[PDB]
């Protein structure tokens, strides 16, 4: 649902409410029904009710970064002149409320009112097709809310205590409702630890089986549990059936919940829990005491202590700097170091002083909003500035906000705050522009065909194994191993295989190839889609906002440009290395590569860098020339040791990184093929989207991947 | 004032002793006003009986385990609180439970004196063991609301009597909402959603109708003082 | 605006024009703060957008030169010693010395307390330094911050960013029907209130002979009489209300250079750009989430957030090729009712109240009869209305404009009067509209906190107190420790200290944490105003002290606890909230960003005559854009049909639009779409 | 050639394509929507378009 | 005291510091 | 084992992906017996040949895509690929 | 623990401040009952206001009368503050002629037959040598806060100027309660009302309309189905 105003629906519904209007024998004819709509005649309004009934809505704000910038709406006539939005679908629309509009749409064929009520709607798209994570779910003040009543207090009153003397067990409720007349007299905490008898809740599975086993828990059968009434609470509001969580409802929880709820519970079962934990969030958070004060603003105990030594040590490298011992490059590189210790000394001196019950400390570490690094320039100190060259200031800000900066502090403060609003405007600039090429660029890249029956795919790394025997899952699982299909049947040591080929990597799919032992698969993959034109949706795999088998005619590359631009407004690597690798620039870094694949020949000096290579079979001798500037990688030679620094000797294999950088993608392909070169930008772009905190699978970057490698030169005609 | 008409009571039946009541419409925002007072005189002020305290045989120090049960003494506890019962009798009543053999004891198997009645004579109570006898003494007053079992300790006498938690209101469980409701043309009437889940003691509608007359007696302690206008 | 924004108007320093530079040529080095900007030019103080760092603000003692450089005052220090000479420097005059700190410790004969001191040198370097190296140094803490920058209170506590929001929001304030000065204020108020030049200062002491409030008559010492006549209800440019009031009354002795009359945005000659609110820093059902507000009916039941505003709508009867358009109160086949309010000369009579459609000025042009429709010209048969061959284009109300009608204006080329060659007549109608504070307004503090409002509750359905006084406005507690302006927060404890007043205890010696505070402030009365200078002013200790010792209410109860948190009532269940939460006083402010404009709607309607598109705006009566991202939005959906539809029977098809309109007026489907227009002009012109 | 136009180097796609005397063919989601036509994805695409609805033989008495 | 110099409403200053020259 | 849909979530999205393949033919199935019943209803008056009319029974000023989505998801009408 | 039935007794701190005590009442009862009262006194009292008013010289609201220091937008928010009650329950006329110099007060208004005026000592206008005032007042009955009604919605004229109207004759009302919660067989809340009105009627009248109403709410979960 949307609420709309009722001044705006009647001139949206003109033509609409006129026809009614000439219906209903108000109006004589059409003439004088517009005339009555233009006048807002009293009838209208009963009349304009009758007409916006179940007609969506499309609700828009710009600017519309990815496809859920624009979602549909059941709308409601609310009095007022402002459009009411959901707080759930705040996230996608990245919609603050600090004065900006919205604009409405109004679909008027019957296919375009289909599209809103079946494709656009809002509760259809709960999902990032991004990512597959969801998107409308608690979030700021819902998830403070949530987490409130899903803590444990141990000295909470009506607390279980065990039975000791002449008295029994104290704090133990026949019924949930007990506990909540309890906790009305006065006597139970919401929060406060106690055994509560549960009929209409699944107990976990793990004490289900235990219980019943042979025949799952029954609405009605009786069990023991040892939570808060809160948690109770808050597990009457998921669906009946859903195993029962006695943890703590941090952010990350919740999303766990309901990423398990959309893989499992369908859609709508999905979209009235969110709705419930909305409304159970806000109510909770209005009575969770989350107040900001100077006084639960809490200074360092030991500030200046820590300040005083750390000025020592400034006036020690001062005093090294007035005998020349120090170049005036490297002072302030010393004081830098000694300014950064000191403010992780002061957000450690922080982090142990704050109590938990502190409002501030609650809504960092619930996941709600801010970071520690926010806190701590609060309390403790503003640390180390930076002046428009980008250097830090060798003096630091060692005031704090709730302190009060000093007037030449504040000063050297407006440089860095100025310029990073100055440079966003510009950042945002290139992030656009690069999204708009990347949308014309796989523009016309369509799901035609369900299967186009090769076999080919790629390996990915499910997991590595540790030395000792334990298998340690890899952290690129989330966006290139989840989502994927099989195009080869997993085989562990037994011949039993455990997944079929054609099968989409679920959840538990996952831990299952975990728990044999194998730890790579190959799946199918949009790069090795051999199709004229589109794309099979065997080789796409499971649409992230669906949540299952994309649909053929899913205009996917569209999705992918947006899916890669939407993020790209924050970053340093950086945007222009991204720049680099979809462009296919000759990179900045220019590393060399290993044409082929022999023992490395070493003829290292300082006027310049030269290194041969002797094929280890047939071939000769290939002579390279590079600048002394650089640094070899740390190849995993055949020793298995990793950091094994490219001296002479070394075996390297064909296509192997010799020093450090960014290799040319353009050489990368002239040396171990397509496949290859496509694997190496793919996650060559996904480092880059990794080391700022974004989760973009793998699959959008070979979609665009894949349209880069769709021509060929003429050598011979 | 000026006049206000038209609220209308409507009930849905969800159970037989559990029901939605809908309050529509009412004037903005009277909704808020009389919700939270119907749930707590619902939830606080209907007379009701309940057990206060009990003493099993065989329990004077230990309260952990009662021999010859499966059960310990805090699960006989628990489904002896949800017993149900009432009583024309509004001082307190003792009635005993008595029971040998294996087999299953249940609240049918009680002797309720005259004047008090069980409505639930098929609750399990507890299981008895082989050559396994029980003999329970329990306690039964009238009151209202919920009152915890530690201020029941006066009414248990130095003899490996307990005192019980008591849940002497009727209801169970009973929550509201409000919702907007367009009678004409502005839509900021409200619309009030009671949900109340009662024991099989009275039906949700008897409830709500005791609710009504005592509040109608508390706003009219007020009503008593001038008599003056007020649009209906 | 209001007198604030006009003052820093006058006061901008801008890149920007012709000798200066290009928008597009203007790198990240020329918008950053430069260390020579320091007392001239105000590194908080300009926008945000695509002007940002191109367009300063002056400080606040910073003056210019002859030359055209700018000067700043510094106070000389002789040999390590203040001394009272004040000299102007230049930027590079400056840099030939180094200047301390303006809050350096002095002692009573001018040596500065430490030997080294935190000094300031060329290149922009901040370090210690002897005393006896000290040239000059600053005359105030607030030197280097401009003057709406300076009206911040607490500004030392928030991050530049959100100061930044928050004095350029200041020039966004609405002048309100009456006007209420802030609790906490910084002492630039009264200043910036009379340079701005909205007030009315006496230029010769004298006494009061006789005041109106038409205007206010001043009889000199001497003998001459001087009067000053009052600005009532004149449309202030961006639409705002500059009214004018006299504050002093019959036989009042007042000095020369005095406040005799304050307008917009004033109280008692300070800027009063917005009012004190009773505020509470508490989540409260989601309806405050994130940056949306909760007000108080009482707001909108006492004119609080009220505020006047008028329009000016203009038209002419020129003379056509076939005669000359007249004003006339006879418009074709309109009733008597809609010309009800009509004098006799066509011209809607003043103090009439007119909703969006009335007319205006009724004026008539003659159209040719070759210029017909078929349809219209057997209209005009069917219905035997001959010698009509004049249409109305009569000046009617815009859509979301309503008020009463205050002035008309008329111009006549008969009456001498000169108009533009080709006119015949000239009317200007003024409206006045009284607009109250209303869901979705936009309001904000001084410190970049901004929202909109979300909810407006029943005075009942708001937290109160425990006096029953309920609140006035709600702001969510996670828009706070984010932006970094705690300012708000330590606004809000001062600002209920100003409120309720203190009395700091005496007995035994006058307390530690008091033993900065002047004596004027150890007692202090209910409703008393505050200065809290930038850079200067209330520390926290002294906050903390007074939190402690805050008066009591009439019934002798203490609200709020030293911690600054009071216990609030649910007004909604009755249950007391759980945890004690910060209540106070903060100036909230009325930006002109209200949804009275802000909204539009548009079914059909005017097309732009050679793309055969909607037009844009809302002054034109436009429709929306369905840019090129949105486009790819429809596509990622896969909505062929939604897109198609949008770009072409709802565009610029120009049979597909007029048969969708009949086939929804018929109940029939909607048909299907042709050809766009647009394509058609892309080929014309690629021929 | 529509497609190209639209998005960079707007002359120099256009003179190499009056030069090539190239042909475009309407089929792409740009050139559809600029021409208005039903965009080959979604919807639009002729698996999906031309699709015939029909109750089942069963109906009311009236 | 503030701005004791036109006849203002008497608003009372946590000043610290002097002002020695006047805006 | 759901809440009863309210508004325009019913009849609930993931029966009616049932009968249909996909999301996209679902709209397009909606919008044609949509049209149908539309053309039934302007053609009730006058001529014959009318498309047939709600084949479920529709309530009162009802969206003719509603009653649409109603019979797709009653398993009342067919398609053709 | 048996009922015992509550009472509620009055105590008169100032001539429009009562507080009132309603005891025993069951633990947790107070708080809900304290908010209903509240909550229905200060929205739903009936009471008498201005609805609007007309000044001879002036026709809108955006101007100025000669000979008087405030404007007619000042002059109006001033009457804003006018308490007034009225036994018609129908539109009435009161008139106000004052000619300078001097100032007018509310005291200076003639009020016709049932209708009077609370506060006679209320600032209304400050009238020179040549200023004269001339003022009708249209009060009407009503609850509650209703808007200026417009002139194209009701039958006024041109010079007619409406004003928004308070009705509300109650000006503050909070309350506490005192729970006795000593681990015996007696709990019990008592409930302390406190309201506070205008002088348009006395507290209790207040507390008395606001018992009526909820007695008449309550009465329809009283009856069956």
């Amino acid at each position: 649902q949307c609420g709309l105003p009722k001044l705006m629906a009647l001139e949206l519904f003109k033509p609409f409410v006129m026809k009614r209007l000439v219906d209903l024998n108000h109006a004589q004819n059409i003439k004088s029904a517009k005339r009555m709509v233009e006048r807002q005649r009293p009838q209208v309004w009963d009349v304009l009710e009758e007409v916006i009934a179940e007609h969506p809505v499309l609700l828009n704000r710009a600017p519309t970064l990815h496809r859920l910038g624009i979602q549909a709406f059941e709308p409601m006539l609310v009095e007022g002149k402002a459009i009411q939005l959901h707080p759930l679908v705040c996230e996608a629309f990245n919609a603050d409320f600090d004065g900006d509009q919205m604009a409405v749409h109004l679909p008027l064929s019957a296919e375009a009112q289909a599209e809103a009520r079946i494709l656009m709607l809002s509760s259809n798209n709960i999902l990032s097709p991004a990512s597959g994570r969801p998107l409308a779910m608690p979030r700021l003040d819902m998830v403070t809310g949530l987490y409130y009543l899903t803590t444990e207090v141990p000295g909470d009153t009506g607390e279980y205590q065990p039975a000791s003397g002449d008295h029994p067990e104290t704090g133990v409720y026949s019924s949930p409702a007990e506990a909540i007349m309890a906790a009305d007299r006065g006597v139970l905490s919401v929060r406060a630890k106690i055994k509560v008898r549960l009929t209409q809740l699944r107990p976990p599975v793990e004490i289900e089986a235990e219980l019943f086993g042979h025949s799952g828990w029954q609405p009605g059968d009786a069990w023991m549990a040892e939570t808060t009434l809160g948690r109770v609470m808050f597990n009457e509001l998921l669906p009946l059936g859903y195993p029962f969580v006695n943890k703590q409802m941090h952010k990350k929880v919740q999303a766990a919940i309901i990423n398990d709820l959309a893989e499992r519970y369908p859609m709508i079962v999905v979209a009235q829990t969110v709705d419930k934990l909305k409304d159970a969030g806000f109510y909770w958070a209005t009575r969770s005491g989350v107040t900001v004060s100077m006084a639960d603003v809490l200074v360092p105990p030991r500030k200046k202590e820590i300040l005083d030594h750390y000025e020592e040590r400034a006036d020690k490298v001062e005093k090294q700097f007035q005998r020349g011992a120090l170049n005036h490059d490297e002072r302030n590189e010393a004081l830098v170091e000694i300014w950064k210790e000191a403010t992780d000394e002061v957000g450690q001196a922080l982090r142990e002083h704050y109590p938990d019950d502190n409002p501030i400390i609650t809504i960092v570490d619930s996941g709600a909003t801010g970071n520690f690094t926010q806190t701590r320039t609060l309390a403790g100190m503003k640390g180390l500035v930076t002046n428009p060259k980008g250097e830090f200031i060798p003096r630091p800000v060692k005031s704090s906000f709730r302190e009060g900066l000093t007037v030449l502090e504040y000063f050297i403060n407006t440089h860095g705050a100025r310029k990073g609003l100055a440079d966003t405007a510009l950042r945002t600039a290139d992030s656009g522009y690069l999204t708009r090429r990347l949308v014309d660029v796989s523009q016309d890249v369509i799901v035609r065909e369900h299967d186009c029956q090769t076999e080919r795919g790629i390996v990915v790394e499910l997991a590595e194994r540790a030395p000792d025997g334990t298998l340690i899952r890899d952290p690129y699982i989330e966006t290139s191993a989840y989502a994927r299909t099989l195009g080869t049947d997993a085989v562990d040591e037994a011949g039993n295989v455990i997944v079929e080929r054609g099968q989409d990597l679920g959840d538990p799919e996952i831990d299952a190839l975990l728990a044999a032992g194998i730890t790579q698969v190959k799946v199918r993959s949009v790069l090795t889609c051999a199709t004229s034109t589109g794309v099979c949706a065997t080789c796409y795999g499971r649409s992230m906002a669906t949540g299952k088998l994309v649909d053929i005619g899913e205009a996917v590359g569209i999705v992918a440009a947006q899916s890669i631009g939407e993020p790209g407004t924050q970053l340093t690597g950086g945007l222009p290395r991204v720049q680099e690798l979809f462009e296919a620039r000759v990179p900045r870094g220019k590393a060399p590569i290993a044409d082929v694949t022999g023992r490395v020949r070493l003829e290292d000096g300082e006027r310049f860098y030269k290194i041969t290579i002797v094929p280890d079979d047939g071939g000769e001798e290939v002579v390279y020339d590079k600048i002394s500037k650089r640094q070899r990688l740390r190849v995993f030679k055949h020793e298995d040791g990793s950091e094994r620094v490219l001296s002479d000797g070394d075996h390297v294999e064909v296509g192997q990184q010799l020093m450090e950088g960014s290799a040319d993608p353009h050489e990368v392909l002239r040396v171990q093929g397509p496949r290859e070169v496509q694997i190496h930008l793919v996650r060559e772009v996904q480092e880059v989207y990794r080391a700022q905190g974004v989760s973009i699978h793998d699959k959008h970057i070979e979609v665009i991947v894949r349209q880069m490698l769709r021509r060929v030169t003429i050598i011979d005609s | 004032m000026l006049i206000s008409q038209r609220p209308t009571l409507s009930e849905d039946v969800l159970t037989d002793n559990r029901s939605q009541f809908v309050i529509e419409p009412l004037e903005p925002g009277f909704g808020y006003t009389l919700g939270n007072s119907l749930r707590r005189t619902l939830l606080s002020s209907i007379p009701g009986a309940a057990v206060t305290s009990i003493r099993i045989d065989g329990v004077l120090h230990e309260f952990t385990t009662v021999p010859g049960v499966k059960e310990d003494v805090t699960e006989i506890i628990l489904n002896l609180k949800s017993l149900v019962v009432s009583s024309e009798e509004d001082e307190p009543v003792t009635m005993y439970l008595r029971k040998q053999g294996p087999g299953e004891v249940t609240a049918g198997d009680i002797v309720p004196p005259a004047g008090v009645t069980v409505h639930n004579p098929g609750m399990h109570i507890a299981t008895l063991n082989d050559k396994g006898k029980l003999e329970v003494e329990l306690v039964v007053e009238r009151g209202r609301g919920y009152v915890p079992a530690v201020q029941n300790r006066a009414s248990g006498a130095e003899i490996g009597r307990i005192p019980v938690d008591s849940i002497y209101s009727p209801v169970l469980k009973v929550t509201y909402k409000v919702d907007a409701t367009r009678v004409e043309q502005r839509t900021d009437f409200d619309k009030l959603i009671l949900d109340v889940e009662t024991k099989n003691s009275i039906s949700p509608r008897d409830a709500l109708a005791s609710a009504g007359k005592t509040l109608v007696e508390l706003f009219g302690l007020a009503r008593e003082l001038n008599v003056e206008a007020e649009g209906i | 605006n209001n007198p604030l924004s006009g003052l820093t108007h006058k006061r901008r320093l801008s890149a920007l024009g012709p000798g200066g530079l290009s928008r597009e040529r203007a790198g990240l080095e020329v918008r950053d703060v430069h260390p020579s900007h320091y007392g001239r030019m105000c590194p908080i103080e300009t926008p945000e957008g695509p002007n940002i760092g191109l367009i300063g603000s002056l400080s606040v003692y910073a003056r210019v030169n002859p030359f055209g450089f700018i000067e700043t005052p510094y106070r000389k220090v002789v040999d390590g010693v203040v001394s009272d000479e004040i000299v102007y420097l230049t930027a590079d005059e400056e840099d030939r010395h180094v200047v301390a700190q303006a809050n350096s410790p002095i002692d009573a004969d001018g040596r500065f307390v430490e030997p080294r001191v935190l000094v300031r040198r060329k290149a922009g370097e901040v370090e210690y330094v002897p005393s006896s190296e000290v040239d000059y140094m600053d005359v105030s803490p607030r030197q280097m911050v401009s003057v709406a920058t300076a009206m911040i209170p607490f500004l030392e506590h928030d991050d530049a960013n959100r100061a930044l929001m928050g004095a350029n929001m200041q020039r966004q304030a609405v002048p309100l029907v009456r006007s209420e000065a802030p609790l906490v204020g910084t002492g630039m108020e009264l200043r910036a209130a009379i340079d701005a030049g909205d007030v009315v200062v006496a230029e010769e002491s004298g006494v009061i002979e006789e005041v109106s409030a038409d205007y206010i008559t001043v009889m000199h010492d001497n003998g001459t009489r001087r009067t000053y006549r009052m600005r009532k209800f004149a449309r202030s440019n961006h639409g705002t209300c500059a009214n004018q009031c006299p504050i002093v009354d019959a036989g009042d002795r007042v000095e020369a250079g005095q406040v005799i009359a304050d307008g917009p945005c004033t109280d008692d000659g300070e800027m009063a750009l917005g009012k004190n609110l009773l505020v509470a820093i508490m989540p409260w059902e989601g309806h405050n989430y994130e940056d949306a507000i909760i007000l108080s009916n009482r707001l909108v039941e006492e004119d609080v957030l009220t505020s006047i505003h008028i329009e000016e709508h203009e038209i002419d009867a020129r003379d056509t090729k076939l005669g000359a358009e007249e004003i006339t109160r006879d418009i074709p086949n309109i009733s008597d009712e809609v010309l009800a309010d009509l004098d006799e000369r066509g011209i809607v009579r003043i103090g009439a109240e007119v909703r969006d459609g009335d007319i205006l000025v009724g004026k008539v042009t003659p159209k040719g009869e070759t210029e017909l429709t078929p349809e219209e010209r057997l209209l005009r048969a069917i219905f035997g209305e001959k010698a009509r061959e004049v249409r109305d284009t009569s000046l009617k109300v815009p859509h979301g404009e309503s008020g009463k009608v205050i002035g008309i204006r008329v111009f006549s080329r008969e009456d001498e009067d000169e108009l533009p060659a080709g006119v015949n007549e000239l009317v200007r109608v003024y409206v006045a509209q009284k607009r109250k504070i209303s869901d979705g307004d936009k309001l904000a503090g001084r410190h970049g906190n901004k929202g909109v409002i979300g909810k407006i509750l029943p005075v009942e359905d708001m937290p109160f107190l425990a006096d029953g006084t309920p609140v006035d406005i709600i702001l969510n507690t996670h828009g706070v420790p984010r932006r970094m302006n705690i300012g708000q927060i330590l606004e809000t404890h001062l600002g209920w200290c100003a409120h309720s007043g203190w009395k700091v205890d005496a007995a035994k010696g006058v307390p530690d944490w008091a033993a900065r505070l002047p004596d004027e402030l150890l007692e202090a009365q209910p409703n008393a105003i505050v200065s809290t200078p930038v850079f200067d002013g209330a520390q926290e200790a002294e906050l903390q002290g007074l939190l402690s010792c805050t008066l009591p209410n009439r019934d002798g109860d203490v609200l709020v606890d030293a911690d600054g948190k009071a216990m609030l009532f649910d007004g909604r269940s009755g249950e007391p909230f759980p945890y004690p939460v910060t209540v106070g006083y903060m100036y909230i402010m009325k930006l002109h960003h209200l949804v009275d404009d802000k909204i539009h709607a548009r079914s059909t309607g005017p097309y732009s005559m050679i793309t055969q598109q909607p037009l844009g705006g809302k002054a034109q009566f436009g429709g929306q854009r369905f840019g090129e991202m949105e486009c790819w939005a429809m596509q990622a959906y896969g909505a062929a049909y939604t897109l198609q539809e949008l770009l072409t029977i709802k565009s610029d098809d120009t049979v597909g639009r007029v048969k969708v309109y009949e086939a929804i007026v018929k109940g029939e489907n909607i048909p299907e779409p042709g050809i766009p227009e647009s394509f058609k002009v892309l080929l014309k012109e690629l021929q | 050639w529509l497609s190209a136009a639209s998005f960079q180097e707007t002359t120099r796609v256009l003179t190499d394509a009056a030069i090539n005397c190239r042909s475009d063919k309407l089929n792409g989601l740009k050139e559809n929507v600029i021409i208005g036509k039903l965009i080959p994805a979604g919807t639009g695409i002729n698996r999906y378009r031309n699709i015939a609805v029909q109750p089942t033989e069963e109906a009311r008495a009236a | 005291s503030n701005n004791s110099v036109p006849g203002a409403p008497n608003r009372v200053s946590f000043a610290k510091l002097r002002e020695p020259l006047e805006v | 084992g759901y809440d009863t849909p309210l508004g325009i979530t019913n009849p609930p999205i993931d029966e009616l992906l049932d009968r249909v393949s996909s999301k996209y033919a679902l709209v397009i199935y909606a919008a044609k017996r949509a049209r149908q019943i539309n053309d039934y209803y302007n053609q009730l008056g006058e001529g014959i040949l009318e498309y047939v009319g709600p084949l479920v029974e529709p309530g009162l000023q009802e969206k003719p895509l509603s009653i649409a989505l109603r019979e797709i998801h009653a398993d009342l009408l067919e398609h053709t690929e």
